[PDB]
């Protein structure tokens, strides 16, 4: 005996939903989170002049690492063993 | 789905009859035998297909040039429906044009 | 699924276990084919396996037939009159070793959906809830009504 | 017409399923089965219980004096020269006898020893019940000792298998000390009386008369019935407990459909409680000197 005209959740009317006392909780309990966040966030051990190049050298070697695990990509090695460890399905017991 | 409720007489093949046992016997006659007869000449069959290969059509089109002339009415019609047939459909249809 | 089948709860044969550890399995049977191809895991595991997995298992006999047949089984028989078939049709080794190795160690019951984990007997020691339980008495066990 | 062979051949296993199922197969003796070595089963059999027998003993053990008839009716009607060497082959009895009474004087003093409070006929009930026809059939059962038996008639009536059974027990009587063989029967049999109630062994009818006389003997007075918690007197599902009252002190109590199925179960616990069987005993001991 009450509609609510089109969709509910998506038209120019919508469902009016209520928000509740939980909700409030959350939102504050998530701000609380955020606010301690950005104090630890706020004060560097490093200024930005002394950070400059400070693993340079790292950072070289990781890419080279990267390189280096292409550079290895060819076609394994075929062997004996293989080619003629296949006849041993006819082996015979007698 | 209904499946046979009998056994087959189990077929006995000897493996080692004229056939089977000479099968392949002269293949390598143009290497070993001092190359005059070509292993070609092996080949015992219809008589536009002996050591000659190709798909559908060239098939039907090959056997309308060779032996076209000594067919008989019905399947040399249609031979050339089917030859027609393949011709349009390799050329005018497939995923890769 | 599990309405689709039967079920057993948690069981032991013979309260086995208790006094001592009675392994379950009775006797093994293998039958291989000299000849055949689909029988070369089951030959190997003969030559190298059999003498150490019969000395190892001094309570299981162990019978061995080569003969003209195409698909290897080996036919598991249990001191519970239980008997499970398997075919080590085509498999290497390793894997003939690590199923006898299964078939060992089972207790012949039938694998089908055992109901909950465990079995109780006297589960309830010092008690077991009834709704008086916990009520208290009252004087001359009157009724919440009555009078005397 | 070239057909599947894996087709007409994998269908004729179906074919066989179905065989057996309208018609069940007669149960055969596993010695008439394709695989079977009777020596290599004999020492497999004391090989995995961990027990020495000579195995002329244990051979012994397993003939029966049916075996012994229909080898006899063969020997006649075949006209088949037997018997000497088949009289030689020296029935079970000696040693089934042997075993009973070492059993039950053995369970006895198992019984006597863990419960001081129960009476001659308790003990002598219990002992009964381990040896009973029934729990002994399934144990032999269990253990392949119906497979390894040479008697007539496959499926082993119980009186045979009871026999056979007992004939092994003594047969380890010989072979091993009385030390050996009381763990083995504290190991195969007493196990088989785990969960299982007094009265439910011992199917005395008259629990209130026995309290009363077990009392006396206690120089304990007056057991009085008392009536406790009762839910619903007007329903078809009323409850009951009735206390047992000994000098104001409650001896046990319990629950019930009407008064008299309440007072019995009052006697029962009672009962229990003084004899010693109850759920808070001590589970039985195993260990190993």
């Amino acid at each position: 005996r009450n509609r609510i005209p089109g969709r509910q959740w998506i038209g120019k009317h919508r469902r009016p939903r209520p928000v509740s006392a939980q909700a409030k909780q959350n939102m504050i309990r998530r701000l609380e989170t955020e606010a301690e966040n950005q104090y630890w966030l706020s004060r560097p051990f490093l200024t930005a002049e002394q950070e400059r190049g400070h693993a340079a050298v790292r950072r070289a070697a990781a890419f080279q690492a990267l390189k280096a695990a292409q550079a290895a990509r060819f076609p394994a090695h075929r062997r004996l063993e293989e080619q003629l460890g296949h006849l041993l399905v006819t082996r015979k017991w007698s | 789905f209904h499946v046979r409720v009998t056994l087959p007489p189990r077929k006995v093949v000897d493996r080692w009859n004229e056939k089977r046992a000479m099968f392949g016997v002269y293949d390598n006659i143009g290497i070993l035998g001092n190359f005059e007869k070509h292993p070609k000449e092996l080949i015992k069959g219809p008589i536009w297909l002996r050591g000659w290969k190709g798909n559908e059509l060239q098939r039907c089109i090959r056997k309308k040039r060779m032996v076209g002339n000594r067919m008989f009415i019905d399947d040399l019609h249609n031979l050339n429906k089917r030859i027609s047939y393949l011709y349009k459909h390799f050329n005018r249809h497939g995923k890769y044009r | 699924t599990a309405r689709g089948t039967a079920s057993r709860f948690l069981t032991s044969v013979l309260h086995n276990g208790l006094g001592r550890y009675v392994q379950q399995l009775q006797r093994l049977s293998f039958s291989l084919s000299r000849d055949a191809p689909s029988s070369r895991g089951a030959r190997e595991f003969v030559e190298r396996e059999v003498t150490d997995f019969a000395r190892r298992n001094p309570g299981v006999v162990i019978y061995v037939n080569p003969r003209p047949c195409c698909v290897p089984r080996v036919v598991a028989e249990y001191l519970n009159g239980a008997v499970r078939e398997e075919s080590i049709h085509c498999k290497s080794v390793e894997e003939i070793a690590a199923l006898v190795q299964k078939l060992a160690d089972q207790s012949g019951l039938d694998v089908i959906r055992i109901r909950k984990p465990f079995h109780t007997d006297s589960p309830s020691i010092q008690g077991q809830w009834h709704p008086f339980t916990n009520k208290p008495t009252t004087l001359g066990g009157l009724r919440p009504r009555e009078v005397q | 017409a070239k057909k599947g062979f894996r087709a007409a051949y994998r269908f004729q296993k179906e074919l066989e399923r179905w065989r057996l199922l309208r018609c069940p197969p007669p149960p055969v003796r596993r010695s008439e089965k394709p695989n079977w070595d009777y020596h290599a089963e004999i020492q497999a059999f004391g090989h995995r219980l961990q027990e020495t027998f000579s195995l002329d003993l244990l051979k012994t053990a397993f003939v029966n004096s049916c075996y012994i008839k229909s080898e006899e009716a063969k020997r006649q009607k075949l006209g088949i020269d037997k018997e000497a060497a088949l009289l030689n082959l020296k029935d079970n009895q000696e040693l089934s006898e042997q075993g009973i009474s070492f059993s039950q004087t053995c369970l006895t003093q198992f019984f006597e020893d863990a419960f001081p409070d129960l009476p001659t006929e308790g003990v002598t009930s219990l002992v009964d019940f381990l040896t009973s026809e029934e729990v002994v059939c399934h144990v032999a059962r269990n253990l392949a000792v119906e497979q390894l038996a040479l008697s007539a008639e496959f499926p082993v009536p119980p009186p045979v298998l009871r026999q056979t059974f007992f004939a092994v027990i003594g047969a380890l009587l010989q072979s091993s000390g009385p030390e050996r063989t009381a763990l083995f029967i504290r190991d195969f049999l007493i196990t088989q009386m785990t969960g299982k109630e007094l009265f439910e062994m011992w199917t005395i009818t008259n629990p209130m008369g026995l309290l009363v006389e077990e009392l006396k003997k206690r120089k304990i007075s007056a057991p009085e019935s008392r009536l406790t918690r009762q839910s619903g007197s007007t329903t078809a599902l009323p409850v009951y407990f009735v206390g047992l009252y000994c000098d104001r002190k409650l001896i046990a109590e319990g629950p019930g459909e009407t008064v008299l199925v309440a007072e019995e179960e009052a006697a029962r616990v009672a009962l229990r409680k003084l004899f010693g069987f109850t759920e808070n005993r001590r589970p039985w001991d195993y260990s190993k000197p």
